[PDB]
Protein backbone atom coordinates (compact mmCIF):
# COMPACT_ATOMS: atom_id res chain seq x y z
CA UNK A 1 0.00 0.00 0.00
CA UNK A 2 2.09 2.98 -1.45
CA UNK A 3 1.38 6.65 -0.86
CA UNK A 4 2.29 9.53 -2.76
CA UNK A 5 2.90 13.58 -2.65
CA UNK A 6 2.30 15.49 -5.57
CA UNK A 7 1.61 19.08 -6.83
CA UNK A 8 -0.32 20.51 -9.61
CA UNK A 9 0.52 23.84 -11.47
CA UNK A 10 -1.56 25.81 -13.81
CA UNK A 11 -1.09 29.10 -16.11
CA UNK A 12 -3.42 30.92 -18.06
CA UNK A 13 -2.77 33.76 -19.75
CA UNK A 14 -6.29 35.93 -19.79
CA UNK A 15 -6.34 38.59 -22.72
CA UNK A 16 -9.71 40.51 -21.99
CA UNK A 17 -9.39 40.72 -18.26
CA UNK A 18 -5.67 41.17 -16.83
CA UNK A 19 -2.30 38.99 -16.70
CA UNK A 20 -1.81 35.54 -16.71
CA UNK A 21 -3.21 33.18 -13.53
CA UNK A 22 -1.06 30.98 -11.80
CA UNK A 23 -2.51 27.97 -9.71
CA UNK A 24 -0.89 25.59 -7.18
CA UNK A 25 -2.32 22.43 -5.10
CA UNK A 26 -0.55 20.00 -3.18
CA UNK A 27 -1.95 16.14 -3.02
CA UNK A 28 -1.06 13.90 -0.18
CA UNK A 29 -2.83 10.81 -1.92
CA UNK A 30 -6.25 12.13 -2.37
CA UNK A 31 -6.50 13.91 0.01
CA UNK A 32 -5.42 17.95 -1.13
CA UNK A 33 -3.63 19.90 2.15
CA UNK A 34 -1.97 22.84 0.30
CA UNK A 35 -3.07 25.58 -1.74
CA UNK A 36 -1.78 28.72 -3.77
CA UNK A 37 -3.93 31.22 -5.87
CA UNK A 38 -2.33 33.97 -7.53
CA UNK A 39 -5.73 35.56 -8.18
CA UNK A 40 -6.02 36.23 -4.02
CA UNK A 41 -6.28 39.25 -2.22
CA UNK A 42 -2.73 39.08 -1.38
CA UNK A 43 -1.31 35.35 -3.14
CA UNK A 44 0.17 32.93 -0.34
CA UNK A 45 0.76 29.05 0.57
CA UNK A 46 -2.60 28.00 2.59
CA UNK A 47 -3.62 25.31 4.48
CA UNK A 48 -6.46 22.54 2.82
CA UNK A 49 -6.37 20.00 5.64
CA UNK A 50 -6.87 20.25 9.42
CA UNK A 51 -3.46 18.96 10.18
CA UNK A 52 -1.30 21.18 8.30
CA UNK A 53 -2.33 24.32 10.57
CA UNK A 54 0.36 23.73 12.95
CA UNK A 55 3.36 24.19 10.78
CA UNK A 56 4.26 27.73 11.90
CA UNK A 57 5.15 30.88 10.21
CA UNK A 58 8.84 29.23 9.33
CA UNK A 59 6.92 26.97 6.74
CA UNK A 60 4.52 29.04 5.04
CA UNK A 61 6.71 31.92 4.49
CA UNK A 62 9.43 29.63 2.59
CA UNK A 63 6.63 27.70 0.57
CA UNK A 64 4.83 31.07 -0.19
CA UNK A 65 8.34 32.13 -1.47
CA UNK A 66 8.73 29.12 -3.78
CA UNK A 67 5.37 29.25 -5.20
CA UNK A 68 5.93 33.20 -6.47
CA UNK A 69 8.91 31.90 -8.36
CA UNK A 70 7.42 29.52 -9.88
CA UNK A 71 4.27 32.05 -11.37
CA UNK A 72 7.19 34.44 -12.11
CA UNK A 73 9.01 31.45 -14.06
CA UNK A 74 5.33 30.61 -15.76
CA UNK A 75 3.97 33.76 -17.20
CA UNK A 76 7.71 34.08 -18.70
CA UNK A 77 7.44 30.59 -20.22
CA UNK A 78 3.85 31.07 -21.93
CA UNK A 79 5.46 33.90 -23.68
CA UNK A 80 8.19 31.71 -24.52
CA UNK A 81 6.24 28.75 -26.08
CA UNK A 82 4.04 31.34 -27.93
CA UNK A 83 7.19 31.93 -29.55
CA UNK A 84 8.16 28.08 -30.15
CA UNK A 85 4.88 27.72 -32.05
CA UNK A 86 4.52 31.05 -33.80
CA UNK A 87 1.08 32.12 -32.44
CA UNK A 88 -0.17 35.23 -32.23
CA UNK A 89 0.08 38.05 -29.25
CA UNK A 90 -2.64 38.37 -27.29
CA UNK A 91 -4.20 34.98 -27.36
CA UNK A 92 -5.25 32.70 -24.45
CA UNK A 93 -2.84 29.68 -23.74
CA UNK A 94 -2.73 26.86 -20.94
CA UNK A 95 0.28 25.19 -19.36
CA UNK A 96 -0.30 22.61 -16.93
CA UNK A 97 2.56 20.34 -14.76
CA UNK A 98 2.57 17.71 -12.76
CA UNK A 99 5.31 16.50 -10.19
CA UNK A 100 5.84 14.59 -7.44
CA UNK A 101 7.11 10.17 -6.21
CA UNK A 102 4.81 7.17 -5.10
CA UNK A 103 6.56 5.71 -2.07
CA UNK A 104 5.46 2.40 -1.38
CA UNK A 105 5.62 0.60 2.02
CA UNK A 106 9.04 -0.01 2.99
CA UNK A 107 10.35 3.33 2.49
CA UNK A 108 11.21 2.88 -1.34
CA UNK A 109 10.58 5.55 -3.87
CA UNK A 110 8.22 3.62 -6.06
CA UNK A 111 8.60 6.02 -9.02
CA UNK A 112 8.84 9.43 -10.08
CA UNK A 113 7.69 11.97 -12.16
CA UNK A 114 7.54 15.39 -13.75
CA UNK A 115 5.24 16.07 -16.64
CA UNK A 116 3.74 19.17 -18.15
CA UNK A 117 1.22 20.35 -21.22
CA UNK A 118 0.54 22.99 -23.40
CA UNK A 119 -3.46 23.70 -24.06
CA UNK A 120 -4.40 20.30 -23.15
CA UNK A 121 -1.55 18.56 -25.09
CA UNK A 122 1.43 16.78 -23.69
CA UNK A 123 4.81 19.24 -23.83
CA UNK A 124 8.00 17.51 -22.28
CA UNK A 125 8.44 14.71 -19.59
CA UNK A 126 10.63 13.20 -17.47
CA UNK A 127 10.85 9.56 -18.18
CA UNK A 128 11.03 6.72 -15.30
CA UNK A 129 14.59 6.59 -14.99
CA UNK A 130 14.78 10.25 -14.16
CA UNK A 131 17.53 10.81 -16.41
CA UNK A 132 15.87 11.20 -19.62
CA UNK A 133 13.32 13.59 -20.90
CA UNK A 134 10.22 12.96 -23.82
CA UNK A 135 9.66 15.25 -25.91
CA UNK A 136 5.86 15.61 -27.54
CA UNK A 137 6.56 17.74 -30.94
CA UNK A 138 9.05 20.21 -32.19
CA UNK A 139 8.89 22.71 -29.31
CA UNK A 140 9.26 20.34 -26.67
CA UNK A 141 12.04 19.11 -28.35
CA UNK A 142 13.81 22.79 -28.39
CA UNK A 143 13.44 22.74 -24.17
CA UNK A 144 14.74 19.54 -23.95
CA UNK A 145 17.91 20.87 -25.89
CA UNK A 146 17.63 23.42 -23.34
CA UNK A 147 17.97 21.13 -20.47
CA UNK A 148 19.76 17.95 -21.64
CA UNK A 149 22.63 20.91 -22.18
CA UNK A 150 21.74 22.46 -18.73
CA UNK A 151 21.73 18.61 -17.52
CA UNK A 152 18.27 20.01 -15.28
CA UNK A 153 17.23 16.34 -15.24
CA UNK A 154 20.10 15.70 -12.78
CA UNK A 155 18.61 18.40 -10.08
CA UNK A 156 14.97 16.51 -10.59
CA UNK A 157 15.71 13.06 -9.04
CA UNK A 158 17.79 15.08 -6.55
CA UNK A 159 14.53 16.68 -5.36
CA UNK A 160 12.37 13.34 -6.32
CA UNK A 161 14.27 11.19 -4.18
CA UNK A 162 15.33 13.65 -1.23
CA UNK A 163 12.98 16.93 -0.62
CA UNK A 164 10.19 14.73 -1.93
CA UNK A 165 10.11 11.45 -0.16
CA UNK A 166 11.28 12.87 3.35
CA UNK A 167 8.22 15.85 3.23
CA UNK A 168 6.14 12.96 2.33
CA UNK A 169 6.92 10.96 4.98
CA UNK A 170 6.41 13.65 7.32
CA UNK A 171 2.89 14.69 5.89
CA UNK A 172 2.05 11.10 6.49
CA UNK A 173 3.20 11.75 10.48
CA UNK A 174 1.32 14.76 10.63
CA UNK A 175 -1.79 13.52 9.71
CA UNK A 176 -1.74 9.63 10.15
CA UNK A 177 -5.25 9.53 11.72
CA UNK A 178 -6.47 11.01 8.65
CA UNK A 179 -4.37 9.74 5.83
CA UNK A 180 -4.22 6.24 7.13
CA UNK A 181 -7.85 6.23 7.73
CA UNK A 182 -10.53 3.45 5.50
CA UNK A 183 -14.34 4.68 5.77
CA UNK A 184 -16.18 1.97 3.57
CA UNK A 185 -18.75 2.93 1.50
CA UNK A 186 -22.51 2.72 2.71
CA UNK A 187 -24.57 1.30 0.40
CA UNK A 188 -28.07 1.33 -0.48
CA UNK A 189 -30.89 0.77 -3.05
CA UNK A 190 -33.64 3.46 -4.35
CA UNK A 191 -36.78 2.73 -6.58
CA UNK A 192 -37.51 4.79 -9.65
CA UNK A 193 -40.60 4.23 -11.67
CA UNK A 194 -40.03 5.17 -15.32
CA UNK A 195 -42.83 6.28 -17.77
CA UNK A 196 -42.09 3.23 -19.86
CA UNK A 197 -43.32 0.89 -16.96
CA UNK A 198 -40.49 -0.40 -15.65
CA UNK A 199 -38.68 0.59 -12.86
CA UNK A 200 -35.15 1.98 -12.25
CA UNK A 201 -32.92 0.53 -9.65
CA UNK A 202 -30.39 2.75 -8.46
CA UNK A 203 -27.15 1.57 -5.95
CA UNK A 204 -26.28 3.89 -3.90
CA UNK A 205 -22.22 4.62 -2.09
CA UNK A 206 -21.76 7.04 0.55
CA UNK A 207 -19.11 8.42 2.53
CA UNK A 208 -16.29 6.23 1.60
CA UNK A 209 -12.35 6.89 1.58
CA UNK A 210 -10.34 6.75 -0.93
CA UNK A 211 -12.15 7.18 -4.09
CA UNK A 212 -11.33 4.14 -6.11
CA UNK A 213 -14.11 2.01 -5.66
CA UNK A 214 -16.79 -0.36 -8.23
CA UNK A 215 -19.90 -0.98 -8.35
CA UNK A 216 -21.62 -3.69 -10.32
CA UNK A 217 -25.38 -4.92 -10.67
CA UNK A 218 -25.86 -8.67 -10.52
CA UNK A 219 -28.40 -11.27 -11.51
CA UNK A 220 -27.49 -14.24 -9.44
CA UNK A 221 -23.89 -14.20 -10.30
CA UNK A 222 -24.40 -13.05 -13.75
CA UNK A 223 -23.42 -9.08 -14.82
CA UNK A 224 -25.34 -6.58 -16.41
CA UNK A 225 -22.57 -3.85 -17.30
CA UNK A 226 -22.88 -2.83 -20.82
CA UNK A 227 -26.68 -2.15 -20.33
CA UNK A 228 -26.30 0.17 -17.02
CA UNK A 229 -25.50 3.30 -16.15
CA UNK A 230 -22.42 4.52 -14.46
CA UNK A 231 -21.30 7.85 -12.86
CA UNK A 232 -17.98 9.47 -12.39
CA UNK A 233 -16.95 9.37 -8.42
CA UNK A 234 -17.58 12.47 -6.99
CA UNK A 235 -16.43 14.57 -3.68
CA UNK A 236 -18.95 15.04 -0.79
CA UNK A 237 -16.97 18.01 -0.18
CA UNK A 238 -16.04 16.81 3.38
CA UNK A 239 -13.33 14.28 3.07
CA UNK A 240 -15.04 11.64 1.33
CA UNK A 241 -16.35 10.50 -1.87
CA UNK A 242 -19.98 8.84 -3.46
CA UNK A 243 -21.00 7.12 -6.30
CA UNK A 244 -23.83 5.21 -7.95
CA UNK A 245 -24.70 2.80 -10.48
CA UNK A 246 -28.37 1.97 -11.69
CA UNK A 247 -30.14 -0.54 -13.84
CA UNK A 248 -33.84 -0.88 -15.90
CA UNK A 249 -35.76 -3.81 -14.24
CA UNK A 250 -39.05 -4.58 -14.86
CA UNK A 251 -41.75 -3.88 -12.19
CA UNK A 252 -41.88 -6.74 -9.81
CA UNK A 253 -38.66 -7.78 -10.46
CA UNK A 254 -36.97 -5.22 -7.88
CA UNK A 255 -35.79 -8.19 -5.25
CA UNK A 256 -34.13 -10.61 -7.71
CA UNK A 257 -31.19 -7.92 -8.50
CA UNK A 258 -28.14 -7.14 -6.30
CA UNK A 259 -25.41 -4.90 -6.38
CA UNK A 260 -21.74 -5.65 -5.42
CA UNK A 261 -19.62 -2.90 -4.13
CA UNK A 262 -16.05 -2.91 -4.21
CA UNK A 263 -13.74 -1.01 -1.63
CA UNK A 264 -10.60 -1.72 0.49
CA UNK A 265 -12.35 -0.91 3.69
CA UNK A 266 -14.64 -3.62 3.43
CA UNK A 267 -13.52 -6.83 4.83
CA UNK A 268 -15.70 -8.73 1.74
CA UNK A 269 -17.54 -6.99 -0.75
CA UNK A 270 -20.83 -5.89 -0.15
CA UNK A 271 -24.26 -7.09 -2.07
CA UNK A 272 -27.02 -4.48 -1.25
CA UNK A 273 -30.33 -5.39 -2.81
CA UNK A 274 -33.85 -3.43 -2.79
CA UNK A 275 -35.61 -3.80 0.76
CA UNK B 1 -8.41 21.90 -28.08
CA UNK B 2 -11.82 21.72 -25.85
CA UNK B 3 -13.47 19.43 -23.46
CA UNK B 4 -17.07 20.08 -22.56
CA UNK B 5 -17.76 20.13 -18.79
CA UNK B 6 -19.57 17.84 -17.27
CA UNK B 7 -21.78 18.79 -14.61
CA UNK B 8 -23.22 16.62 -11.57
CA UNK B 9 -25.66 18.36 -9.10
CA UNK B 10 -26.07 16.22 -5.51
CA UNK B 11 -26.43 16.47 -1.72
CA UNK B 12 -23.12 15.73 0.75
CA UNK B 13 -25.83 13.82 2.54
CA UNK B 14 -29.38 11.73 1.86
CA UNK B 15 -31.97 14.57 1.71
CA UNK B 16 -34.80 15.05 3.97
CA UNK B 17 -37.27 17.95 3.62
CA UNK B 18 -36.71 20.33 6.23
CA UNK B 19 -33.08 19.22 7.53
CA UNK B 20 -30.09 20.95 6.68
CA UNK B 21 -27.44 19.49 4.40
CA UNK B 22 -24.91 20.81 1.74
CA UNK B 23 -25.22 21.47 -1.97
CA UNK B 24 -22.63 20.27 -4.42
CA UNK B 25 -22.09 20.72 -8.33
CA UNK B 26 -19.01 19.15 -9.57
CA UNK B 27 -17.91 20.19 -12.95
CA UNK B 28 -14.98 18.21 -14.37
CA UNK B 29 -13.68 16.88 -17.80
CA UNK B 30 -13.01 20.33 -19.08
CA UNK B 31 -10.64 22.67 -21.16
CA UNK B 32 -9.70 25.43 -21.34
CA UNK B 33 -10.20 25.81 -16.80
CA UNK B 34 -11.38 29.18 -17.37
CA UNK B 35 -15.16 28.43 -16.15
CA UNK B 36 -17.90 30.26 -14.28
CA UNK B 37 -20.12 28.37 -12.02
CA UNK B 38 -23.42 29.66 -10.17
CA UNK B 39 -25.55 27.78 -7.56
CA UNK B 40 -29.64 28.70 -8.02
CA UNK B 41 -32.07 28.84 -5.27
CA UNK B 42 -35.38 29.27 -6.99
CA UNK B 43 -33.96 31.54 -9.74
CA UNK B 44 -32.18 33.73 -7.56
CA UNK B 45 -28.31 33.02 -7.51
CA UNK B 46 -27.41 31.86 -4.00
CA UNK B 47 -24.35 34.34 -2.30
CA UNK B 48 -21.22 33.25 -1.02
CA UNK B 49 -20.05 29.86 -2.04
CA UNK B 50 -17.27 27.86 -1.62
CA UNK B 51 -14.86 26.86 -4.13
CA UNK B 52 -12.44 24.13 -3.92
CA UNK B 53 -9.13 24.91 -5.98
CA UNK B 54 -8.79 24.26 -9.42
CA UNK B 55 -7.21 20.67 -10.38
CA UNK B 56 -7.18 18.18 -13.03
CA UNK B 57 -6.43 14.73 -13.93
CA UNK B 58 -3.77 12.70 -16.30
CA UNK B 59 -5.51 13.43 -19.42
CA UNK B 60 -4.62 17.17 -18.56
CA UNK B 61 -8.85 17.42 -18.20
CA UNK B 62 -9.77 20.20 -15.47
CA UNK B 63 -12.23 20.00 -12.38
CA UNK B 64 -13.88 21.93 -9.71
CA UNK B 65 -16.52 21.42 -6.76
CA UNK B 66 -18.34 24.36 -6.11
CA UNK B 67 -20.70 24.01 -2.60
CA UNK B 68 -22.65 26.01 -0.39
CA UNK B 69 -25.18 25.11 2.55
CA UNK B 70 -29.10 24.32 1.64
CA UNK B 71 -32.35 23.15 3.56
CA UNK B 72 -33.85 20.94 0.64
CA UNK B 73 -37.85 21.57 1.16
CA UNK B 74 -40.47 20.03 -1.43
CA UNK B 75 -40.87 22.97 -3.27
CA UNK B 76 -37.83 24.53 -3.27
CA UNK B 77 -35.38 24.07 -6.58
CA UNK B 78 -32.14 23.95 -6.51
CA UNK B 79 -29.70 24.49 -10.24
CA UNK B 80 -26.04 24.92 -10.95
CA UNK B 81 -25.59 27.04 -13.98
CA UNK B 82 -22.07 26.95 -15.98
CA UNK B 83 -20.44 29.36 -18.26
CA UNK B 84 -17.58 28.07 -20.67
CA UNK B 85 -16.28 28.31 -24.33
CA UNK B 86 -17.46 25.37 -25.08
CA UNK B 87 -21.20 26.25 -24.36
CA UNK B 88 -22.90 28.80 -26.77
CA UNK B 89 -25.83 29.44 -24.14
CA UNK B 90 -25.09 28.61 -20.18
CA UNK B 91 -25.94 24.67 -19.56
CA UNK B 92 -28.15 24.33 -16.09
CA UNK B 93 -28.33 20.92 -14.26
CA UNK B 94 -31.35 20.91 -11.59
CA UNK B 95 -30.54 19.10 -8.11
CA UNK B 96 -32.70 15.66 -8.33
CA UNK B 97 -32.80 13.84 -5.14
CA UNK B 98 -33.25 10.65 -7.12
CA UNK B 99 -29.92 11.45 -8.35
CA UNK C 1 6.99 21.13 -0.49
CA UNK C 2 7.47 22.55 -3.37
CA UNK C 3 10.16 22.22 -5.64
CA UNK C 4 13.10 24.75 -5.56
CA UNK C 5 16.98 25.24 -6.37
CA UNK C 6 16.43 27.32 -8.09
CA UNK C 7 20.00 29.46 -9.59
CA UNK C 8 20.00 26.15 -12.70
CA UNK C 9 17.01 28.53 -13.93
CA UNK C 10 14.28 26.04 -15.02
CA UNK C 11 12.59 28.13 -17.27
CA UNK C 12 10.93 26.38 -20.80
Amino acid sequence: GSHSLRYFYTAVSRPGLGEPRFIAVGYVDDTEFVRFDSDAENPRMEPRARWMEREGPEYWEQQTRIAKEWEQIYRVDLRTLRGYYNQSEGGSHTIQEMYGCDVGSDGSLLRGYRQDAYDGRDYIALNEDLKTWTAADFAAQITRNKWERARYAERLRAYLEGTCVEWLSRYLELGKETLLRSDPPEAHVTLHPRPEGDVTLRCWALGFYPADITLTWQLNGEDLTQDMELVETRPAGDGTFQKWASVVVPLGKEQNYTCRVEHEGLPKPLSQRWE
Amino acid sequence: IQKTPQIQVYSRHPPENGKPNFLNCYVSQFHPPQIEIELLKNGKKIPNIEMSDLSFSKDWSFYILAHTEFTPTETDVYACRVKHVTLKEPKTVTWDRDM
Amino acid sequence: YLRYDSDVGEYR
